[PDB]
């Protein structure tokens, strides 16, 4: 598959988890990724936005929280979360080029992120 | 998919005889038992049809070459294939036969057809990428090996698919599909039928009164052409590729003036050329299908030039045209310093 | 856009918009007015920056996004999207460019995200000293002014290329009388008579006929491909016939072929002549008409049946 | 604009409001019925047309 993603499940708050993205080429890496969410109601918010040009600009209270790495083996993003909210409860999908609309894009498979 | 085993067919093409071949309504309007006459482009009669016989099945075991080179496009072509099946799977029209130039396909895709004129990506070999998927069985449609991608994709046609086959009977039809495609301002008009034949090789000395189907407001011009051919994965059999043999014929359009016999349906029933021989020449003239015995005035001639030549001056002398555009300083308004 | 019939007449009553900007393209006229080609541009700008959708205004967004050409053929468009992307706690969603090498020229997908300075020191791979971040996010607030508030934006532009004409919306229509004379306009066939109901047998690619010397007879309609045949309504000369001014004053009017059921009177094969009383009697006349029939004055003016002898 | 071309050598004074767009106003200044006078800007270092 071109586009994929891995990694999710349930997220233990405070704690750090690997997630993962992969797919099949670097080719297809034109022009960005990104973690986003799309909350019943809540308007567009991107949580994070890894670039073609290695460069990740993400909300300013937010990417203090995030950890940004990048790999070129199998193509993956490792972002680590911590002190989770409900306001990330949805399909937490990794969206490739998420600004390039919903035809250059592919949307995973989707994860959840509830906090007990 | 992808198959370059010719390594004996560039043979040079057998010219054969097509009595009267290539007649088509070059218009919509509907005329009832009248004679018009009209300068398009048509197909000579009794001219030499340049045949490209395809695929050739030498026969001692297999040895099946493809014999479909890139063919020139200057004005407009006349085709003809007996096809029993759908070997052929469509046209390259296109300029540069590369990418960076758009190009007109047409995709058999026998469920319906889908004309595209797209910017593409020429592969090794351009052919229907026809391959299983492991499952499921079935044939693939892909034009990913037709070209090894497709972007910019200006038009798209969805219709009945052009070639029908309509015998039923186990042959002694063999369905002569006749094509030609014309390329005037910026158009593409596309016109075939289905005729039925009961000789076996040969074109039949048959009236074929051809009507148009389709119109492409496309745009791109055409100066180069090739034609498809049928290509199956081989299996697991005590490789296996362009399962059967087909025959193609190629005619060439030059711009003629014919008159057609209307009849009183609107459809044609027969044409006469006005250059082959005085014969037809003269009915021409007298806008009738027969004419009465005595002397008439068809024409002049005239001895054509063969070569030219010309005489100039010998003298070399490389007129002074640097100083005068360049000069030092242009004069003043009442003292032109006029330079023989 | 190619190939498609645009509805412009509807977009303009649909619902309101903020503006529509054009120049060079009258705004009703766009029904009939035909280009080539034809591109939908997704535009989000801010709300102060909407009257700056135009040469000659320019910012933090129009001198980096796509500066706007000097050869704009097409009209603006906006609407209010306020109930959609307005809300307390603002946006901070699309994005910004602060300094790049150069203006984005007009139409350049420019979407790469390098690293670029704003003075003249090295980055050297890291943002700092006069090497800034070149990507921001917006900022809305229902609260801020008007020039503060979200909205969604698409320009068309047009083009006028060398090739034939492929994007207009023909919504004209009209209904079919017959057996009067009709100024018909069948699908760029204009002329003038009358239709009636041929018996015809056309084939199934044939717009119209014409049956000798270039004349239309029958043509079809393209909408339920019936085959109607054209005919010019009668016409015809007048012709006067007089005694003369000094032997009396009235005056017999012909018309030539033409049926008065159309138009004492009298129907002879010239048409209807009016104005003079058929005798069944038969003289030698003086005045012809034609097909035998003649008129002469002897108080009023008769027609008779030509006597040969 | 106009609701119609001009004849030759005629005079304009009135400018009353009419419908340019496609919802009526009956006289209502705003959308769809534009005023019809607007002022040039003349630059010193303007166009050269
Ligand atoms: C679909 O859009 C365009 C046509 O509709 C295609 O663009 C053409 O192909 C090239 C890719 O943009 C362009 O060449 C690039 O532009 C200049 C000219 O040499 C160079 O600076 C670039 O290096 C060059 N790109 C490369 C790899 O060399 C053509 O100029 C351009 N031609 C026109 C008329 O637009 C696109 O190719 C096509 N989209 C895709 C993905 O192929
Ligand atoms: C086409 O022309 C021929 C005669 O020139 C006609 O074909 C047949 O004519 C008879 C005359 O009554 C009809 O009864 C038949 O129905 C026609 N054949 C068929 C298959 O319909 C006919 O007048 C013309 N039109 C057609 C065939 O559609
Ligand atoms: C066809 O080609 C051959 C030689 O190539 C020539 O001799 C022959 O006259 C041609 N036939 C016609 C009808 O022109
Ligand atoms: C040009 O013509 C010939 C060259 O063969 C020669 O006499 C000489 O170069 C020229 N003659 C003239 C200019 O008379
Ligand atoms: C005139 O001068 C310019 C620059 O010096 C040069 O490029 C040009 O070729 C000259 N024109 C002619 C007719 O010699
Ligand atoms: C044209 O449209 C009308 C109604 O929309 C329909 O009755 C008619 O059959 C249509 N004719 C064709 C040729 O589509």
């Amino acid at each position: 598959v071109q586009l994929v993603e891995s990694g999710g499940g349930l997220v233990q708050p405070g704690g750090s988890l690997r997630l993962s993205c992969a797919a099949s080429d670097f080719s297809f890496y034109d022009y960005e990724m990104s973690w986003v969410r799309q909350a019943p109601g809540k308007a567009l918010e991107w949580i994070g936005s890894m670039y073609h040009s290695g460069r990740t600009y993400i909300n300013p209270s937010l990417k203090s929280l995030v950890t940004i790495s990048r790999d070129n083996s199998k193509n993956t993003l490792y972002l680590q979360m911590n002190s989770l909210r409900a306001e990330d409860t949805a399909m937490y999908y990794c969206v490739s080029n998420w600004a390039s609309g919903s035809t250059g894009d592919y949307w995973g498979q989707g994860t959840l992120v509830t906090v007990s | 998919q992808c198959v370059n085993l010719t390594t004996r067919t560039q043979l040079p093409p057998a010219y054969t005889n097509s009595f009267t071949r290539g007649v088509y309504y070059p218009d919509k309007v509907f005329r009832s038992s009248v004679l018009h006459s009209t300068q398009d482009l048509f197909l000579p009669f009794f001219s030499n049809v340049t045949w490209f016989h395809a695929i050739h099945v030498s026969g001692t075991n297999g040895t099946k070459r493809f014999d479909n080179p890139v063919l020139p496009f200057n004005d407009g072509v006349y085709f003809a294939s007996t096809e029993k099946s759908n070997i052929i799977r469509g046209w390259i029209f296109g300029t540069t036969l590369d990418s960076k130039t758009q190009s007109l396909l047409i995709v058999n895709n026998a469920t319906n057809v889908v004309i595209k004129v797209c910017e593409f990506q020429f592969c090794n070999d351009p052919f229907l990428g026809v391959y299983y998927h492991k499952n499921n069985k079935s044939w693939m449609e892909s034009e990913f090996r037709v070209y090894s991608s497709a972007n910019n994709c200006t038009f798209e046609y969805v219709s009945q698919p052009f070639l029908m086959d309509l015998e039923g009977k186990q042959g002694n039809f063999k369905n002569l599909r006749e094509f030609v495609f014309k390329n005037i301002d910026g158009y593409f008009k596309i016109y075939s039928k289905h005729t039925p034949i009961n000789l076996v090789r040969d074109l039949p000395q048959g009236f074929s009164a051809l009507e148009p189907l389709v119109d492409l407001p496309i745009g791109i011009n055409i100066t180069r052409f090739q034609t498809l051919l049928a290509l199956h994965r081989s299996y697991l059999t005590p490789s296996g590729w362009t399962a059967g043999a087909a025959a193609y014929y190629v005619g060439y359009l030059q711009p003629r003036t014919f008159l057609l016999k209307y009849n009183e349906n609107g459809t044609i029933t027969d044409a006469v050329d006005c250059a082959l021989d005085p014969l037809s020449e003269t009915k021409c003239t007298l806008k009738s299908f027969t004419v009465e015995k005595g002397i008439y005035q068809t024409s002049n001639f005239r001895v054509q030039p063969t070569e030219s030549i010309v005489r100039f001056p010998n003298i070399t002398n490389l007129c002074p045209f640097g100083e005068v555009f360049n000069a030092t300083r242009f004069a003043s308004v009442y003292a032109w310093n006029r330079k023989r | 856009i190619s190939n498609c019939v645009a509805d412009y007449s509807v977009l303009y009553n649909s619902a309101s918009f903020s503006t529509f900007k054009c120049y060079g393209v009258s705004p009703t006229k766009l029904n009939d007015l035909c280009f080539t080609n034809v591109y939908a541009d997704s535009f989000v700008i801010r709300g102060d920056e909407v009257r700056q959708i135009a040469p000659g205004q320019t910012g933090k967004i129009a001198d980096y996004n796509y500066k706007l050409p000097d050869d704009f053929t097409g009209c603006v468009i906006a609407w209010n999207s306020n109930n959609l992307d307005s809300k307390v706690g603002g946006n901070y969603n699309y994005l910004y460019r602060l300094f790049r090498k150069s203006n984005l020229k007009p139409f350049e997908r420019d979407i790469s995200t390098e690293i670029y300075q704003a003075g003249s020191t090295p980055c050297n791979g890291v943002e700092g000293f006069n090497c800034y971040f070149p990507l921001q996010s917006y900022g809305f607030q229902p609260t801020n002014g008007v020039g503060y508030q979200p909205y969604r934006v698409v320009v068309l532009s047009f083009e006028l290329l060398h090739a034939p004409a492929t994007v207009c919306g023909p919504k004209k229509s009209t209904n079919l009388v017959k057996n009067k004379c009709v100024n018909f306009n069948f699908n760029g066939l204009t002329g003038t008579g009358v239709l009636t109901e041929s018996n015809k047998k056309f084939l199934p690619f044939q717009q119209f006929g014409r049956d000798i010397a270039d004349t239309t007879d029958a043509v079809r309609d393209p909408q339920t491909l019936e085959i109607l045949d054209i005919t010019p309504c009668s016409f015809g000369g007048v012709s006067v016939i007089t005694p003369g001014t000094n032997t009396s004053n009235q005056v017999a009017v012909l018309y030539q072929d033409v049926n008065c059921t159309e138009v004492n009177v009298f129907q002879t094969r010239a048409g209807c002549l009016i104005g003079a009383e058929h005798v069944n009697n038969s003289y030698e006349c003086d005045i012809p008409i034609g097909a035998g029939i003649c008129a002469s004055y002897q108080q009023s003016i008769i027609a008779y049946t030509m006597s040969l002898g």
